[PDB]
DNA sequence: ATCGGATGTATATATCTGACACGTGCCTGGAGACTAGGGAGTAATCCCCTTGGCGGTTAAAACGCGGGGGAGAATCCGTACGTGCGTTTAAGCGGTGCTAGAGCTGTCTACGACCAATTGAGCGGCCTCGGCACCGGGATTCTCGA
DNA sequence: TCGAGAATCCCGGTGCCGAGGCCGCTCAATTGGTCGTAGACAGCTCTAGCACCGCTTAAACGCACGTACGGATTCTCCCCCGCGTTTTAACCGCCAAGGGGATTACTCCCTAGTCTCCAGGCACGTGTCAGATATATACATCCGAT
């Protein structure tokens, strides 16, 4: 703990238990072992691409809050437009 | 006690009509600031804005959830394993 | 004289002035015709009375009179051309659709 | 082993006298000159059924390309329709058993020497038979092959059209007076569809070089058959195409019924258009391509036609998003029942693929269809 | 400042459709995102028509024929109807 | 009795007789269902009904079916 | 014995076909196929089928558009950028 | 007997040869005779200048070899070298396109 | 008063003076920065010559002094960052990367 | 009339990088309609940069962002290093 | 496994050849030099919304234990797709001619930009009540092991 | 099939908070003028897309052998579902401070605009050599026999 606390790997966070109910609203009867840990990765390189064009976009408004409006923005770029947080 | 596929089929009826996001708020919050902290800004992440990438990100997971699945049925299984992510995110281009 | 608005004059809701100021305010070009605007207004109009009158639809097949994301998620997808020019798009607090394969029913 | 026509195709009910017993029995000799086949761009003589002087000739050559015009296929069509339709018994089945078997296999074959051979006994047979017979036959027909009136038209078409038709690619726009035909199969189907029948009228709306006219005014018998145009080109290949008709249906004692052409004058704003809409029980627009104002002009003038009027169309004439608010109580739109149809392949001229094509009905009353929000919409919800 | 939106037009189209139907702020926002987003849609899919065309001017034609490329099917034919008969209504005034 | 079709696709009775004016039935519908009289024309036979005629005028029979339109906007 | 039309125009047949199966197989040897199933000729076809006619709608559209009779090579560029098959080489 | 391969290696040799290569696999006149069709649906005659029916090629054959490959992919996750229909209708789905 | 192309104050073989009159031009905004179009001339430069520079590398592999729109292609697709920038983009005459799956060649 | 494009320019960039290698008509096409599409998405991103921000002008600050958001990974990092240069140079003389 | 036979194809050299590279006229777009407006930078202030914490509750996660149901491996069938060969089809080359549709140039007239005065549409704030969320209990429907 | 048993649906009552409607108050849309110029129409040019024909021969197509791989069956087995108990952390609710996101006001440097000058690059033309194509041969690879 230095100046600010460096937040600890937090994608056990989202659990086994989320990633099978993700599946189970996308039709999935059945989830291997391994899957859990495969869908952690792909979140993560989603989560990156997603949040690094926002933090684009919030660094070239000069802010440092990153707006929703930022969020969505980043996501219309890659063809993932949101509905429902302004546009 | 219910054999297996039941339970599982039911959990998939009530989460296809329902809507809550199904990861939990806090966890998620978390893993997106860690996500942004390769920025040595310290961002504030408006709450609107967490919403937005739980939306995006929850969305994403089910449509590859259901990509998966269908990678699955076509293999004449019905558990999803990593090559079925792997194959449908191989075949949309993402990798 | 008396203002009559535009949108008066053309039959619709949507506010075609605006429609032109925004033309005029995006740069999509230098000049904006006259009747642009109206013609995307009354696109626009149809859109949403389409998306709408199918998300009525839905809250009513599901005794609501109030029109949530659900039921503008259960519009959208279920009709063909709707999703097929919403395919990229996510609409928050919509879910998806019921949708299990019929290998996954019990035999 | 095939034939030339399909024996076994759709038969055709005539309900008028289509073929002239008393201009027969009264005329014997042909004065007529039709555009002959020789002429378009080895030779066979065609000898005319009826009228002993006439004598058509034919470039009967199987090298040159057959893809605009076949005379061989022509002459095949002639002279099995002559079996099927125009000689009586017992003089049917010899010209039957004789040449058909040969002359198929000579188009087969490509057999020149044998083609021309069976034309020249198909003649010889067809001299020595009393023309008192076959008038008396003409005069006992009931029904004949739909496709003959269809192969006819062509033949009308081919003499007239093709000369010229790439003069018909001269439209200017591409979203208004552009050109495109309606084969005769699908015109017979409409027709069949709307019940068009003797003492009825028919009108075209862009008759383009009037082969819905001609065609209706031939197999359903109207009263009058009118079609309006507004390109040059087309209307001056509507006046040959007319005049060719003209002389082939006094060739074959084939009465033509009242035809008329209004060309090269728009029908929105038209004087005669707009006083034969109110006796039309039939109207034809070719709207496929036609833009909204002129479809809004269609609907003006369309606005007195009269009850039990079917209106034959590719494009509906009403607005897919038509509604009754204000300038609707008055208008004639409210009352048409609108059918949609899907079209069969080979059904127009500009395709194979093909489409839909709607027959709106002028109702007594507004039209019930509408007042559903069901019908309004394009094509239930929930989870 | 003021925070502008189509949400009073999407409520009088609601209305107008479903008079007995009411739409939450979600559903509101969610629709006004879905208007604003096929706005840029189909106004910069004419400002390309215009550019290829080197032409300075939207007009009535290039946002129809904006509108034919962008929606599918009969949901082009029927916005194309309502646009023209918009565009034939105004201009008779 | 009559029936009447509304753009809705909503049926709605009336109890009138033969010498009943075009007027009174306006204001019956207006008080069955609060759509005033300036906004709402009425359609049978494909003919418009008018203010100044009468039922009996335009011969109604029994059982018969109106039709009700409502001026939204007009021009 | 055979029948004959042609009109004003010479109206293709079904030219599906002319998509022969050594073409389907060439393509599929080209994307690293080692083996072809029998209905994988009619199943293509439909899909080339389908996927030309969006992309000749949308040319044609904007040949429309420009009031020409002819669709030029730009017009079938900015019809493929706008399904997302962005072509190099003809402009 | 007369020398023949073995299933497969003239497969892998056309797979090595058409891979290397870059020139049209789909006939010209063909192609072109179906995009002339595809826009006869239209009642105008239109042109197809010649670069453009020589971009419609171009097009069409990249779509369809990474359809081809797409579906290779199907196939050999399904433990199976033969492409079926099922693979192609597979990949679309996948894909977005139905 | 020399003329001194922009493009030489830049150090850019590009035409900055080109690029700046394709953004008045473009209708990208109301007004466009000057230095905008060099960061843009820039960028773009800078692009072409990571291109030209893998397409020679691989003309030079085929002993070729010509680029050639495979030697085009295979420079964007042999690299992973090229092929994600140019992802949806066909390049006609291009071909494909020479790459046939494991399980396929013969045991 | 004349039609521009960026044969010359592209060819000159060659003849830096790889002075004995040459380029094919259809390969000089190619990287024309590589450098346009390149301009156009650059461009229409930092014209929705400028327009969230509310801003009238596209500066050197859009194209940057534009180029950050667009080109992924190294090729970021070596176009903006490239753009500082040539702005820093364009600005002192 | 290893040795020959047949095959494809890779390498090599010779001879074209038309597309690439370079030279030149010039003209149209780029560059230099004011001018003036306004968009953007910078400074000051408000207070909205963010961070952090904290404590209590309670749903959800994690751990552990059957067990049976689906994944994977092995075997066998047979048929359907690969490979050659001989025939047939028509694509491709290679000339010629038509003419009409794309492109460019020249009016000039309608149309949209711009600007000033006006005011009603539309948005920010605040009731306020009823449609929807929560909770208790009873009826309904499916699931599973006999 | 029947019974027992767990989700799930529904019925009613209660509660609440946010959608709907109302009230000001801006200020952006409307009206009314001119005025620059975009582009619709007309006329002319010209070149390229359509159409035709003939010949060569490369490629498509049909057929036959056969073999290997897709599909079905059967077996093991292990891992992942379902359920129960403990644990853990999300969640809600509430407090607080203050970071910085809006917002306004001032100045003033940057860029649109325009005018003139001029040279860089695009059309055209011509040289000439990289690449394609020809054959001919060496070498690598597949496959059958031992
Ligand atoms: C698609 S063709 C139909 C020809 C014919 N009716 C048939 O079906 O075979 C349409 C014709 O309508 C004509 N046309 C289009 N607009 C017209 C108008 N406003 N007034 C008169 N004729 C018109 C054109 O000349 C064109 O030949």
């Amino acid at each position: 703990k230095r100046h600010r606390k460096v937040l600890r790997d937090n994608i056990q966070g989202i659990t086994k238990p989320a990633i099978r109910r993700l599946a189970r609203r996308g039709g999935v009867k059945r989830i291997s072992g391994l899957i859990y840990e495969e869908t952690r990765g792909v979140l993560k390189v989603f989560l990156e691409n997603v949040i690094r064009d926002a933090v684009t976009y919030t660094e070239h408004a000069k802010r440092k809050t990153v707006t929703a409006m930022d969020v969505v923005y980043a996501l219309k770029r890659q063809g993932r437009t949101l509905y429902g947080f302004g546009g | 006690r219910y054999r297996p596929g039941t339970v599982a089929l039911r959990e998939i009826r009530r989460y296809q009509k329902s809507t809550e996001l199904l990861i939990r708020k806090l966890p998620f919050q978390r893993l997106v600031r860690e996500i942004a902290q390769d920025f040595m800004t310290d961002l504030r992440f408006q709450s609107s804005a967490v919403m937005a990438l739980q939306e995006a990100s929850e969305a994403y997971l089910v449509a590859l959830f259901e990509d998966t699945n269908l990678c699955a049925i076509h293999a004449k299984r019905v558990t999803i394993m990593p090559k079925d992510i792997q194959l449908a995110r191989r075949i949309r281009g993402e990798r | 004289a008396k203002a009559k608005t535009r949108s008066s004059r053309a039959g619709l809701q949507f506010p075609v002035g605006r429609v032109h100021r925004l033309l005029r305010k995006g740069n999509y070009a230098e000049r904006v015709g006259a009747g642009a605007p109206v013609y995307l207004a009354a696109v626009l109009e149809y859109l949403t009375a389409e998306i709408l009158e199918l998300a009525g639809n839905a809250a009513r097949d599901n005794k609501k009179t109030r029109i949530i994301p659900r039921h503008l998620q259960l519009a959208v997808r279920n009709d063909e051309e709707l999703n097929k020019l919403l395919g990229r798009v996510t609409i928050a607090q919509g879910g998806v659709l019921p949708n299990i394969q019929s290998v996954l029913l019990p035999k | 082993s095939s034939t030339f026509v399909d024996w076994n195709g759709p038969c055709l009910r005539l309900q008028y006298p289509l073929f002239d017993i008393e201009y027969l029995r009264s005329h014997e000799i042909y004065s007529g000159t039709p555009i002959q086949s020789i002429s378009l761009r080895t030779t066979a003589k065609l000898q005319s059924i009826l009228f002993s002087n006439y004598m058509e000739e034919y470039k009967v050559d199987f090298k040159r390309s057959t893809a605009i015009y076949n005379p061989m296929s022509e002459i095949g069509k002639l002279i099995e329709y002559s079996c099927l339709v125009f000689l009586p018994s017992p003089y049917a089945e010899q010209l039957k058993e004789t040449i058909l078997p040969d002359l198929n296999a000579s188009f087969d074959n490509s057999d020149t020497k044998g083609f021309v051979n069976a034309i020249n006994l198909y003649n010889k047979m067809i001299r020595e038979i009393p023309r008192q017979r076959i008038i008396d036959h003409l005069e006992t027909i009931d029904k004949i092959p739909r496709s003959f009136i269809h192969d006819f038209l062509h033949i009308v078409y081919t003499r007239s059209i093709h000369p010229q038709a790439n003069k018909l690619k001269h439209y200017k726009a591409f979203s208004n007076y552009v050109y495109g035909e309606l084969l005769p199969n699908f015109l017979s189907d409409v027709y069949q569809q709307c019940q068009l029948k003797k003492g009825d009228t028919f009108m075209d709306l862009g008759s383009g070089v009037g082969n819905c006219v001609v065609q209706a005014a031939l197999e359903c018998g109207c009263a009058l058959s009118f079609g309006c145009e507004i390109m040059d080109d087309a209307s001056d290949l509507t006046i040959l195409q007319y005049e060719e008709l003209k002389k082939r249906c006094k060739l074959y004692g084939m009465r033509l019924n009242n035809v008329e052409f209004s060309l090269k004058k728009s029908f929105v704003d038209n004087n005669r258009v707009a006083e034969l809409i109110p006796q039309c029980d039939v109207i034809l627009v070719n709207n496929f391509l036609f833009d909204e104002d002129l479809n809004k002009k269609v609907e003006k003038i369309l606005q007195t036609a009269k009850v039990g009027c079917k209106i034959i169309s590719l494009k509906s004439l009403r607005s897919l998003t038509y509604q009754i608010n204000f300038y609707n109580v008055e208008n004639i739109f409210n009352r048409l029942k609108v059918q949609r149809y899907d079209l069969k392949e080979d059904s127009v001229s500009w395709t194979h693929s093909g489409g839909e094509y709607y027959i709106s009905t002028v109702m007594e009353d507004v039209d019930e269809s509408l007042f559903s929000p069901a019908a309004r919409g394009r094509r239930p919800v929930k989870y | 400042t003021r925070k502008e939106s189509y949400a009073i037009y999407v409520y009088k189209v609601l209305k107008q459709v479903h008079p007995d139907t009411g739409i939450s702020s979600k559903a509101m926002s969610i629709m006004n995102s879905f208007v604003n987003d096929v706005f840029e849609r189909i106004a910069g899919e004419a400002s390309r028509l215009a550019h290829y065309n080197k032409r300075s001017t939207i007009t009535s034609r290039e946002i129809q024929t904006a509108v034919r490329l962008l929606l599918p099917g009969e949901l082009a034919k029927h916005a194309v109807s309502e646009g023209t008969k918009a565009v034939t209504c105004y201009t008779s005034a | 009795q009559i029936f009447v079709k509304t753009l809705t696709g909503k049926t709605i009775t009336l109890e009138v007789e033969p010498s009943d004016t075009i007027e009174n039935v306006k204001a019956k519908i207006q008080d069955k269902e609060g759509i005033p009289p300036d906004q709402q024309r009425l359609i049978f036979a494909g003919k418009q009904l008018e203010d100044g005629r009468t039922l009996s005028d335009y011969n109604i029979q029994k059982e018969s079916t109106l039709h009700l339109v409502l001026r939204l906007r007009g021009c």
